[PDB]
DNA sequence: TAGGGAGTAATCCCCTTGGCGGTTAAAACGCGGGGGACAGCGCGTACGTGCGTTTAAGCGGTGCTAGAGCTTGCTACGACCAATTGAGCGGCCTCGGCACCGGGATTCTCCA
DNA sequence: TGGAGAATCCCGGTGCCGAGGCCGCTCAATTGGTCGTAGCAAGCTCTAGCACCGCTTAAACGCACGTACGCGCTGTCCCCCGCGTTTTAACCGCCAAGGGGATTACTCCCTA
């Protein structure tokens, strides 16, 4: 017998093909689930939390904070045109909002 | 035994700044993320088969599912990185 | 093309005996209604009242679904984890019941003749949106 | 008890201020709260179904966020 | 209330070879129509007494074949017994 | 004598101060009753658990700010500085809510 | 409302970007057209409620961009 | 190829759809800005409808195609 | 004939609700004044109505061929399950990020 | 422009507590084999999508022309802000209750 190879390392993914291939499969989503299914979905999760990750862990930096706090996962999502676009109706735990204020508010010169 | 990607995030964070970390309030989000966007790919992959009378999620389910998911140059990027897994699997096996 | 004449044809059977069978049942309501025609009346009067509880019943429901979109996922959770009929019942009375009349129908109950907001609004006339006059 | 009046003129000024208001009319603070009740009830009604058919009688986060999610309001962070 | 009413006239102003052609077509477009159910039903016709036949077959070998096939040979009607697949059957 | 500012000016101050902070803004105690009050009239002996209504305050002041915000334009498109409960009426209708 | 042989030239063109040499049926041209009717004519609703708010009469393209802001196209 | 079609919804039927929207009056303004908001929705139907349509391995795009990507955007 | 399910009540751990007390910070109350809401007015220009022109959309008709839609044949592949182990969850630990405080420095407002 | 004071910054100090890492186990992912099938490849039909032509008219469009409505401008005021005082009740802590649920006890009778 030889020494198992996890799917993930097979495809180089961090996030698990296994995982993934068995909530296909416990989800009903179709009778059937193909072994190369997991393997992209897997990859596509992976891809989608390492672009917020990078905008989040930018403007963690941009405020001096090491930690990704909520707050930085939502400045990250609706500063990006197409993380606002994809999460456009998510709500964000203790996420806030975006500092703006309409400029017909600010004081007369 | 309750199963969370927090693992799997942490990985992935690791990659794109190996200096930062992340708070377990924000890993709850970024866990719930995961949830919610599996979900729809899987729920429009499922609905693609179910058009196409066909009893299986293929690759070219998901491949669907994300072209119509996913707005612009997301879509673009992830159609690619999904292709090169997929490749990678099947030479390895 | 047999085999699709035949199919015509298993129809044309099943729509004979389904004629034949509404005529035996309309010879029986003839004979009732002939012999048993206060009782026979007494049937149709209490079949459209039934019928109006069912309508009445299926306008309430019309009227419970959709009020709230949600109630149907609600709903479906515990799952996962009439209008010809009165009409009839109406015409034969109005054909034989001498006690009954149009004013009970449900079309009379709808007829802008019985609304107020129409005499308050053109009166004893018909009104027609067509007449510029 | 009418509780909804413990949602303060300044509970709802605050709101406002991150809602970027610079000015309130003082009748905004009974059509707030109106406008309050009428959404909490029906997320607190869709999240009930959820516990009951669970056979529970405790409402959990993951019932509001099934109910909210069912009024297409997703709320990231109390679960998957 | 023909005598209680009285009404004020504002001012007002008021204005077959195209009947046959609309009647025609309204002939043919109605025509057209039934003969779409037609073929609908015809269709279903052979379909459903096929199907009649197929749950027929289907209730054929599960009378003769063993007690514990019952259900199994039914869920080829995908319903678990004859007093579901009665339901459809009618 | 002292200082006063022009009306307006702590207006502004207090929006840089709430759009730059996540806390929630709603006292907690008022707003659980208010849940419990509701619970009541849909089922007797009801629970929440303490997530549930900390998940509920975030999804409703989340709906409120969302909604001042589509109302201040509303306001704003009416050439107004002050936000009016027809403000209110008119985003919720515009987003079929009303 | 709007004229058929010149919404399907639009679709066509449209499609182009998409994939070249693309068929349409007859029919989903006018499940297009028919959707594309009524987003507008709902879509003008709101606007009107926009311009009689602000107490105009008249619908401004500062209307439209309400309209589509608050139904969260924008 | 076509080009320019977008001038084909006439400025008439602009009106025709905007009063049966109730509207009493248009700005010329309207007219330019409703093209845009038109060619910008009817791009989106038609691109989920071409991506269903490539699904199927078809060179033709349905009308359930067209139900499928309206779905959508109902979403 | 026997085994294990149905009934029921005692036993005991978990956990959510409610009250008490303080105290303290935020909501409530007052009031001056300001400035923004809003009504009233003038103009002008921009949009609806009408008429003559044109333009091309829509209907009836002919011809073609692509490709949707269906039937047939087979093998590839994913469902299935028994055997094996290591990835990933639950529990425990600690130190360093971040907050919160205090006081001195720079910014911003507003009135002169 | 200046200025005073009030508001916000920043810098350093303190603490705590939660994130990140370590350890046991397990159980759920992987290896290997069997069997059915399902969907992929070929081949036939003929459906309806596309292209073109010619006529009809009714919809579009250019321009005349007014007046109805948009908007700047003035006046008023009232009503919402900003800030000081009064009051209340929100938040926190600690104990209580009981209430629910899973395990254990023991008879009685169904069902294999």
């Amino acid at each position: 017998r030889a020494k198992a190879k996890s799917r993930s390392s097979r495809a180089g993914l961090q996030f698990p093909v296994g995982r993934v291939h068995r909530l296909l499969r416990k989800g009903n989503y179709a009778e059937r689930v193909g072994a190369g299914a997991p393997v992209y979905l897997a990859a596509v999760l992976e891809y989608l939390t390492a672009e917020i990750l990078e905008l989040a862990g930018n403007a963690a930096r941009d405020n001096k904070k090491t930690r990704i706090i909520p707050r930085h996962l939502q400045l990250a999502i609706r500063n990006d045109e197409e993380l606002n676009k994809l999460l456009g109706r998510v709500t964000i735990a203790q996420g806030g909002v975006l500092p703006n204020i309409q400029a017909v508010l600010l004081p007369k010169k | 035994r309750k199963e969370s990607y927090s693992v799997y995030v942490y990985k992935v964070l690791k990659q794109v700044h190996p200096d930062t970390g992340i708070s377990s309030k924000a890993m709850g989000i970024m866990n719930s993320f995961v949830n919610d966007i599996f979900e729809r790919i899987a729920g429009e992959a499922s609905r693609l088969a179910h058009y196409n009378k066909r009893s299986t999620i293929t690759s070219r389910e998901i491949q669907t599912a994300v072209r119509l998911l996913l707005p612009g140059e997301l879509a673009k990027h992830a159609v690619s990185e999904g292709t090169k897994a997929v490749t990678k699997y099947t030479s390895s096996k | 093309l047999k085999s699709n004449w035949e199919a015509r044809q298993r129809a044309k059977a099943e729509k004979e005996a389904e004629k034949a069978r509404l005529a035996e049942e309309a010879r029986l309501d003839e004979e009732r209604r002939k012999n048993d025609l206060e009782g026979w009346l007494e049937e149709k009067r209490q079949l459209r009242l039934a019928k109006l509880n069912q309508l009445k019943e299926r306008e309430r429901l019309k009227a419970d679904l959709g009020n709230r979109k949600s109630l149907a996922s609600q709903i479906r959770m515990k799952n996962i984890a009439l209008e010809a009929a009165i009409r009839s019942l109406e015409n034969d009375l109005l054909r034989y019941d001498k006690t009954f009349s149009y004013d009970m129908t449900l079309d009379a109950q709808r007829d802008w003749s019985k609304s107020l907001l129409h005499a308050f609004r053109y009166g004893p006339r018909p009104f027609d949106p067509s007449s510029q006059a | 008890r009418d509780n909804i009046q413990g949602i303060t003129k300044p509970a709802i000024r605050r709101l406002a201020r991150r809602g970027g208001v610079k000015r309130i009319s003082g009748l905004i603070y009974e059509e707030t709260r109106g406008v309050l009740k009428v959404f909490l009830e029906n997320v607190i009604r869709d999240a009930v179904t959820y516990t009951e058919h669970a056979k529970r009688k405790t409402v959990t986060a993951m019932d509001v966020v099934y109910a909210l999610k069912r009024q297409g309001r997703t709320l990231y962070g109390f679960g998957g | 209330l023909e005598d209680r009413e009285r009404i004020v006239q504002y001012p007002y102003t008021e204005e077959e070879e195209e009947l046959a052609r609309i009647a025609e077509r309204k002939k043919e477009s109605g025509r057209r129509l039934q003969e779409q159910a037609a073929k609908m039903r015809l269709e279903r016709l052979m379909k459903k007494e096929q199907e009649l036949e197929y749950y027929k077959d289907i209730q054929r070998r599960m009378q003769g074949e063993s007690k514990k096939e019952i259900k199994r040979l039914l869920d080829e009607a995908e319903l678990k017994d004859e007093a579901a697949l009665e339901r459809v059957i009618r | 004598k002292p200082h006063r500012y022009r009306p307006g000016t702590v207006a502004l101050r207090e929006i840089r101060r709430y759009q730059k902070s996540t806390e929630l803004l709603i006292r907690k105690l008022p707003f659980q009753r208010l849940v419990r009050e509701i619970a009541q009239d849909f089922k007797t002996d009801l629970r929440f658990q303490s997530s549930a209504v900390m998940a509920l305050q975030e999804a409703c002041e989340a709906y409120l700010v969302g909604l001042f915000e589509d109302t201040n334009l509303c306001a704003i498109h009416a050439k107004r500085v002050t936000i009016m409960p027809k403000d209110i009426q008119l985003a919720r209708r515009i987003r079929g809510e009303r």
